[PDB]
Order: structure tokens, then C-alpha cells, then sequence
């Protein structure tokens, strides 16, 4: 189905964008 | 805590539940509009749902997201309204696109609606046990002809904004005309270009010297006349 | 291939930092020191004399006296002379 | 050439030559600051890479003698500027598109630059020659946020008459802090020696802030694509929310 | 006067018994490219914001 | 507006469409190259597409992502190329990857290609109608035994350029050598580490003092004689 | 079909992760 | 992403332990691409061979 | 079973630069408008600091520095250093 699973994978999106975020920024990497 | 009454604490933990329905205000007043009232849902008898006596009509309506948090940002629930026949488009086009209105979300349980939304009549009616929420409505970020989606902020929320309001001196003032500091209540004497106009229709300060000088309220200048602090 | 599905139009997502942005660039504003107090100096006015060490020669573009960059200061005897020939120190 | 930069008059047609002589122009600041080698950068693009007739009549529309507030005809925008500072390339052209109120874009296959001059429509557009992909509404409009809309400004500009020292000046509107809030923001005017060249500025950033809201995004056909470069104006005649037949 | 290269000075006034005195020579970089000269004469020299 | 001739533009208004056609040009003449012409696809006749003359050889590629903006970050579009037979690694390994060349792609419509490109031969055929574009190669993001992407970039971006390009040295040059400010066409005389050689093709300055006075130039130093000021 | 699903998927992580960015640093968040 | 001009900090006892700058480039470079200039001090240094 | 999706980053890393793929460079620091033009190093501090906020430093080689002053007070000498030469007219 078309909405559910599009509202999933944004979701799922959004989590990694998060959990990005929040591990890049420890002591090095780029530093968001 | 909330104020929720006891009945409907001890009912909302009952196995067989009724239904759930939610029910909004859209209050323009502090804008300069109406008192709109809509419902998802309509009774059996194909009317509007009345509740306290008042009427909610039956209107396309669906928030998504309504949340209470301390930390990080602040919550932004989101509402969808569709928008057939031009209806939204009407007002937002005359309201300024519904920016500072209030928005009140009531959840009542279907057992306590008015006698008059049911065949039988419900004698387990108590006009008296709700739960509400209020928001205020930030921006419109659709307007389509399908649809329109509205994005909802807390009242008391803070950003984009500092808290000591005063910039020290300017050969210019900081108050607002015939308010509780600048203190004049005299006739109109000058407008906002400082010309002699004795009407009161466009009476307006340009905010500088010449125009406090106008109105012989120097003394209550909220400008310093340091200038020279700086060069000097 | 032939087709081009999630078009993902964009419209608020970049209004949301405002709508003069979209029109003008905006401006940078310097930042703000404590020792300097209060004198929120630009990035376009120089008044006092900068050193010329490993730095960028400055650019002018219209009035608006400046300072400079030193690139030599040296005290010495100040001879007696002026351009003829009356050299009279009594 | 055409151009004297005494009196700031135009005379006749322009040709692609140059004189060398003094000015105090804006437009031509950004001309000299992006072509020139050594170094103003110009060892990474040719002359012919930047729109200069662009450059000319933004050039032709910064002089045109605005009233100032002492009672007094000065020219709109005036450069003077003094960088003494190492920054990035795009920080100072962002700087001089602010100060002109100018976008650069690469159109034609040609950087040129769009200010928010007024001018005649273009093309006009219909719901016939647009199209619904699945929600059966082809355009999408929305709007700016409460917190957006800018109704007070201080902005900060050097003060020749004084001691050539930094001075802020704010602006705002009655109505504006009536309806909405009051949002306060700073600003730094690029190469500003008077106080009625910040004030101007000021009174557009609040006055395009609060007039122009509304954005809409749609789509157009192949035979259209090529036909808008960009940076254009048109009309978007929409019968759905004219509540008519256009 | 302008024009690319300039010079100007003012009359030394000392005298007064055999003494020596100090002077300062200091050489400072304004601009780059092609600049124009002061907008007056020798004046524009600012010492001290004088 | 764009240079778009009367006729095209009239064309591109009916509803039954010819077929588009994309023509790309890599000129490596200012990077020590030569011209290669592309295109997508060839004629009838399975013979290269003959435009203005010219002809354009069959080859697979794609251009996607051509994006022009005033905000934001600057256009990045990509370019993708079969590399098969090594024929992309040929010059890869002789050109420097491909980096600092330029690339224009041509948009034609059929209706308007040279008459030899079919079996009864076009009537319409007009070889100036056509958009334009250039770009320049950036970085060759991935070039493995069945393809190559290129990433290509606008000629006036700016990104890691400073604008004050003058930088103040205190014992050594800073322009290049015979070409504006060395104003030296005499004999060779230095070579980089400042050895008495009289060979041209060694000739290269060590940008110190030494290297002027041996030339003779230094009234055209870039390095002011100071280094001391920092120590008192 | 593989491909399309895999760029549908990228470019659905994209907008997503922009917001993202956009949000966090908007108030009281991690400022990207 | 190709630098060829590169400023180096390093402090310098000779004169008066003060920071100096000095610049490494190659002309080859220069002409093929063009000129990236990047900024990066010798942390450690103290002459100006290291 | 199988584990897919590998997504070889090999083109991202370089994106930022190659030399840092083999030295991680050297921080820089910022500048300072008060403190006129000067570079401040990073390895070094000739100036003679306070002791208090600046931890207690360490020393690698050379390098005439300053310090971190603990005490400072002015008194009233005392007219002879040592021995019975105590002649003071
Ligand atoms: S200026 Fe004088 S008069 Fe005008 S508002 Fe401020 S105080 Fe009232
Ligand atoms: S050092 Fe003297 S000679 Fe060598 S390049 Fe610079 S100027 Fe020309």
C-alpha cells in the first residue's frame, strides 16, 4: 500500500537522520 | 494531575469502551474574526452534534501529532482541514492566512453527548466531562484545492526572541503613542510626517525630537541624547 | 526510467527562515567581543593602525577615511636642513 | 564609457567598451570586485562568464535620485567599503547582493543577477496547461510563520557627520506591531555613509516582509520549461481558487 | 594636488639655542590597485584625530 | 529571457510532440585535449547524427540533476558514462581524470536535424534552432570497468577562494615569473635553488631576495622588508 | 524493480533528513 | 579539493619568538589547475626548513 | 543469510580532501580583534598569564615563555645581602 509504507520509510528517515546526527557529533568525524 | 471528574476516569478504564470524539473551536476573535465550531463526525440522525447545548456541524477535520515534552523543541502538532469549494481559501484570504488564532481540541467519550443524538435518548447525559487543549495556529504550509494543512504551537512559546527589550539611546523614541509611558492624551497636533494636521484620524509620531517636541512631552523621551559617546 | 515518481515539491521547506531570504542573501553581522565593550565595529571600517604581518592588504572603494597596515616605523635625529640654503639656528 | 561619474547621467547607447576613471557606484564595485586578476579571483573566470548588461542597468537603476529625509535628492545605494579582512569569496558577494537587493543565478549559461525591480508579465498560465499528478490539485500554495514576519529592524551603518563610528537605526511599523507580534531583528548595512540609505533599506526588508507571503509551487509542461529562463514574472490565473472561470 | 605622486610639507619652527630632536619616519599601506588622492590638499593627514 | 528563435518556440506549443534530442560536446582544448561529440542515440539509417555539419557518435550517456538556483548551494548535476572496452580509462589516465575540461549539451527537436538523417529527407531542417548550456568537470566520483560518473559544476562558483588575494611576505615573491610584474626578458640566469645557469628551460625564480638581485628586478619585490615588527 | 525502489528510498531520505537538520536547530535542539 | 598554495605558522626564535608565515606553491600546478590557497600552522615548529 | 547492501564510501571520504586521509592537520586558532593582527600559536605562550582559570602548563623544549603567576607582593628591602659589610653612607 502507498501512504502507510510512505509514511514508514519517513519516519525511518527521520530516526536515522537522528541517530546521525547524534553519533557524529562525539569528538571527531565532520562535526556537524 | 488533571481535572478530569471521577466518572469518566473510572469509565475510561471500563473493558467495553464507547467511542471517542473529538471536537474543535477555531477562535478568531483576538484576530477579528468568528467562533468556528467543527466535528469529524456527525450523529445518527444526520445532523450536527450538539454538545452543551451548542452545535458542532459535521466538517472535514484531522490533527495528528498532539504531544506534551520538556525536552528539545517544542511540540508542533499538525491539523488537516480539506479544503472542497473554496471554503478554507475564503477566510484565509481575509484573515491573513488564520496566523495568531486559537485553536481548542475537546475529547468527550460518546456516552455523554446530548439525549438529542440518539433514537433512544441517552440518560447517561452529563453535559460536564471533557478534556481540552489549546494551541495557537504558527502557518499554512498547504492551501491546495484539495486540502489545506496547518502547523499549531504552544501560547507561551519562545524563540526568535530576546529577553532585554531596550536599545539604551537613539535620537529616535522607543515607546508607543498615547500609551502608559508616553502619557499624552492631548489633541491631535501633528502626523507622521510632522506636518500641522488637527485631525485625529491620521494622527501618528514620527518617534524623533521634533515630533515629542510637538506635543510638549519631552520629558518622558525614551531616547538619550549621548550621540557623542562614541565619536567622543 | 520513463516515468519520474516522488516529484517532492518544495515550497514552505524553504520559506520556513523567512521570505526576505529568498529575495536578498541577508548580511553578516560580526561577532560580539567583551574587552571591546560596546563598539560594534563592522567589516568594512578601520580606524587605527593594523599590523602587516602574514595578513591580506586591505581595498578601498570610496571616501571613508581608514588607519592603515605599519610596515615601517623608525625613530631618528632630526637633522638641520630645509630645502636652500638658510640653515640659521641661533 | 557612456557612463559620467560626475553627474551620474546617461547618454546614448552602450557598447562593450570601458574607460578607466573614478567612481562611487555599486553596481560596478561588484564588476570590478568579481573580474579583476591578481586579486579579485579573476584567474577562474573570464569576462565573458558574467552578464554585464545586467550589471548596467542594476548600475542604471541605483542612481535615481530618492528624496532623503534633511529635504535633499541623493542617489539610492553608494558603496564605500573598506575590507580589511580575509573572508570567504561568497560571504562578501552575498554581502553585495544584500546591500542591492540582488540574486545571482546562472542563467543562460551566463552568471547574472535579479534585483525586485517592477516590470510587465511575461506569460500567463491557466489549469489547462499544468498538471495534477494524483491529488487531482495541481497548484500548492503556502504561506510565511507568525514568527517570521519581521515587523521591527535595527540595522547598523557608519555615521560620516559624527566620527565615523558605528550607529543603529530601527524601523518599524504601528499596524504591523497591532496584528502581529513584535519581531526584532539586526542587521548590518553594507557600505552605508548616511542614515537615509539604512532607513530605506530597513523599510524594504519590512515592507517585503509583510506585503509578500504567499508561494506556490506547481508544474509545466516541456514546450513551457525552456520558454521561462528563471527569475521572471508572470501569472498564475487559477480558477479554482478565483472561485470563477479564468 | 593628485595626479599618482604627491608631496607637500609644513615649515619646521625650533630654534631657540643649540639642542637635537627626535623624528619620526613611519610608512603605511592603504590600498591596492589604482587610488585616488585625498579629497584635499595636505590636510587630510590625521594625527591624533586632528 | 532565453535566445529561443520564433520557430521553436511556435513548435513547442502543439500537442503531438517531436522527439527530443540531447547532444553533447567535451572540449579539452584549454586542458590539452581534444573536442569529442556525443550523443544518446543514432539515426535511421544506424549511422552517427549529423547537426550543423557535424556529426555527434553513438554513445551511451545521461545527464541528471540539472538544477539552477539563486539559494542554497550551487548546481552539482551528473553526468554518466559507459565505460566499457576501457575507452574512458584511456583518457582518464592521460588527462588527469578528466578534471578542468567543459562540457555543453545541445537540445534539438527531430523535426529540425540535417536531411541525410532520414530515408525521405527532412523539409524543415533549419540548423539553428537549439539550447545551449556549459558546465565543468568537478571530480570523477566512481569510474569502474562498466561505467563513470562525473560530477560537473558552474564555471563562476566560488568555493575555498578568498577575496583580498594580496597576502603580505616578508622574504618572498608573490606573483609568477616574466608574467606582469617581473618585468625580466633578459637571459637566463637562476634556476630554483639560485645556481649561476645560463639554460632557458631551467630558468625558474627561488622567490627571495637573492633571485632579484641576481635579476636585478628588486624594485619589483613583492616582500616588504620588514619581519621585525613583531618583535618590538 | 530494484533500482527505482533503491532512488525512490534516496531521494525520500533526503527532505527528510533536511527537515531534520532544519528543526534541530531551530530553538532548543542540538543546532545540527 | 587540490591544494597547491599552502601558509605555514611556525614561531621563529631568531628574531624574537614571534609566529611567521610562510608560503609553499608550485607553479606547474599554478598553471594546470588553478590556485587553492589553504592555511594550516606547523604545530611544534621552530625553524623555518621544518 | 545473505547481507546486502554494502555501499562502498570510498568517493564520500575523499570529498573533504586527501591529504586528511593520512594526517588528521593541524588545529588552528581563532583570531582575536583586540589582539590587533597578531596569529596566536598553539604551542607556545610568551606573555606571562595568571594563575587560576589556565592549567598548570608543561614545557617540551626551548622556548623562552612566560608563566603562570601564583604571588606577587612588594615590600621594603633590606640594606645588606649577607656577611658583616653593612656600611650604608
Ligand atoms: S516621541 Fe515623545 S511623543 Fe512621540 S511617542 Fe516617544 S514620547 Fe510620545
Ligand atoms: S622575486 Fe623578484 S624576480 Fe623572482 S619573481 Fe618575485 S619579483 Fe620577479
Amino acid at each position: 500500500i502507498g501512504p502507510a509504507a510512505l509514511k514508514a520509510v519517513y519516519d525511518m528517515a527521520r530516526k536515522g537522520a537522528r541517530d546521525e546526527i547524534q553519533t557524529q557529533m562525539r569528538d571527531g568525524g565532520l562535526f556537524s | 494531575m488533571q481535572d478530569i471528574r471521577q466518572e469518566t476516569l473510572n469509565e475510561c478504564t471500563r473493558a467495553e469502551q464507547s467511542a471517542s470524539v473529538v471536537l474543535w473551536e477555531i477562535d478568531l476573535t483576538e484576530v477579528g474574526g468568528e467562533r468556528y465550531f467543527f466535528c469529524n463526525e456527525q450523529n445518527e440522525k444526520g445532523e450536527p452534534v450538539t454538545w452543551q447545548g451548542r452545535q458542532y456541524q459535521p466538517y472535514p477535520i484531522q490533527g495528528s501529532g498532539f504531544e506534551l515534552n520538556g525536552k528539545g523543541t517544542s511540540t508542533r502538532p499538525t491539523l488537516t482541514v480539506s479544503n472542497l469549494y473554496g471554503m478554507v481559501t475564503g477566510m484565509a484570504e481575509d484573515m491573513q492566512s488564520l496566523v495568531g488564532g486559537t485553536v481548542v481540541r475537546r475529547k468527550v467519550y460518546a456516552r455523554f453527548l446530548d439525549a438529542v443524538n440518539f433514537v433512544n435518548g441517552n440518560s447517561y447525559a452529563d453535559p460536564e466531562q471533557e478534556v481540552i487543549s489549546r494551541w495557537r495556529i504558527e502557518q499554512c504550509s498547504e492551501l491546495s484545492a484539495v486540502s489545506a494543512s496547518f502547523v499549531l504551537s504552544t501560547p507561551t512559546e519562545t524563540d526568535g526572541a530576546v529577553f532585554p527589550g531596550r536599545i539604551m539611546l537613539a535620537n529616535t523614541c522607543t515607546w508607543t503613542y498615547r500609551g502608559d509611558e508616553c502619557g499624552y492624551s492631548g489633541p491631535a497636533v501633528a502626523d507622521e510626517y510632522d506636518q500641522p494636521t488637527s485631525d485625529i484620524t491620521k494622527d501618528k509620531c514620527s518617534k524623533c525630537l521634533s515630533g515629542c517636541k510637538f506635543r510638549n512631552n519631552v520629558g518622558n523621551f525614551g531616547g538619550f541624547l549621548s550621540i557623542n559617546k562614541l565619536s567622543q | 526510467g520513463g516515468m519520474t515518481g516522488v516529484l517532492f515539491s518544495l515550497g514552505a521547506s524553504m520559506v520556513l527562515g523567512g521570505v526576505a531570504q529568498m529575495l536578498a542573501p541577508k548580511a553578516r553581522t560580526p561577532r560580539i567581543q567583551t574587552t571591546d565593550n560596546g563598539k560594534q565595529n563592522t567589516y568594512f571600517s578601520s580606524l587605527d593602525n593594523m599590523v602587516a604581518q602574514g595578513n591580506v592588504l586591505p581595498v578601498l572603494y570610496g571616501e571613508m577615511r581608514v588607519g592603515s597596515r605599519v610596515v615601517s616605523q623608525e625613530i631618528s635625529t632630526a637633522d638641520e636642513g630645509d630645502g636652500g640654503q638658510v640653515v640659521v639656528i641661533g | 564609457s557612456n557612463y559620467n561619474p560626475q553627474t551620474r547621467q546617461y547618454s546614448g547607447i552602450w557598447d562593450g567598451t570601458f574607460k578607466p576613471a573614478y567612481s562611487n557606484n555599486m553596481a560596478w564595485c561588484l564588476w570590478d570586485m568579481l573580474t579583476h586578476p591578481r586579486y579579485g579571483m579573476g584567474k577562474r573566470l573570464g569576462a565573458a562568464d558574467v552578464d554585464k548588461w545586467a550589471l548596467y542597468v542594476i548600475g542604471q537603476y541605483c542612481d535615481q535620485s530618492v528624496p532623503d529625509g534633511f529635504g535633499g535628492t541623493e542617489p539610492r545605494i553608494t558603496c564605500n567599503a573598506y575590507l580589511t579582512t580575509q573572508r570567504k569569496a561568497w560571504d562578501v558577494l552575498s554581502d553585495f547582493c544584500s546591500a542591492m537587493r540582488c540574486m545571482p543565478v546562472w542563467n543562460g549559461q551566463t552568471l547574472t543577477f535579479v534585483q525586485d525591480r517592477p516590470s510587465d508579465k511575461t506569460w500567463t498560465y491557466n489549469r489547462s496547461n499544468v498538471v495534477m499528478p494524483d491529488d487531482g490539485a495541481p497548484f500548492r500554495y503556502s504561506f510565511s510563520a507568525l514568527k517570521d514576519r519581521h515587523n521591527a529592524v535595527e540595522v547598523n551603518w557608519i555615521d560620516p557627520n559624527n566620527g565615523w563610528e558605528t550607529a543603529t537605526e530601527l524601523v518599524e511599523d504601528t499596524q504591523a506591531i497591532a496584528r502581529y507580534g513584535r519581531n526584532v531583528t539586526k542587521m548590518d548595512a553594507f557600505g552605508c555613509t548616511s542614515r537615509g540609505q539604512a532607513h530605506r533599506a530597513g523599510l524594504w526588508l519590512i515592507k517585503t516582509e509583510l506585503l509578500e507571503t504567499q508561494t506556490v509551487d506547481f508544474s509545466v509542461g516541456a514546450e513551457g520549461l525552456r520558454h521561462v529562463p528563471g527569475d521572471v514574472i508572470e501569472i498564475c490565473d487559477d480558477d479554482y481558487a478565483g472561485i470563477s472561470t479564468g | 594636488m593628485g595626479k599618482g605622486s604627491s608631496k607637500g610639507h609644513t615649515p619646521r619652527e625650533a630654534k631657540d639655542n643649540l639642542k637635537s630632536t627626535q623624528l619620526l619616519s613611519v610608512i603605511d599601506a592603504i590600498s591596492e590597485g589604482p587610488i585616488e588622492g585625498p579629497v584635499d590638499g595636505l590636510k587630510s593627514v590625521l594625527l591624533n584625530s586632528t
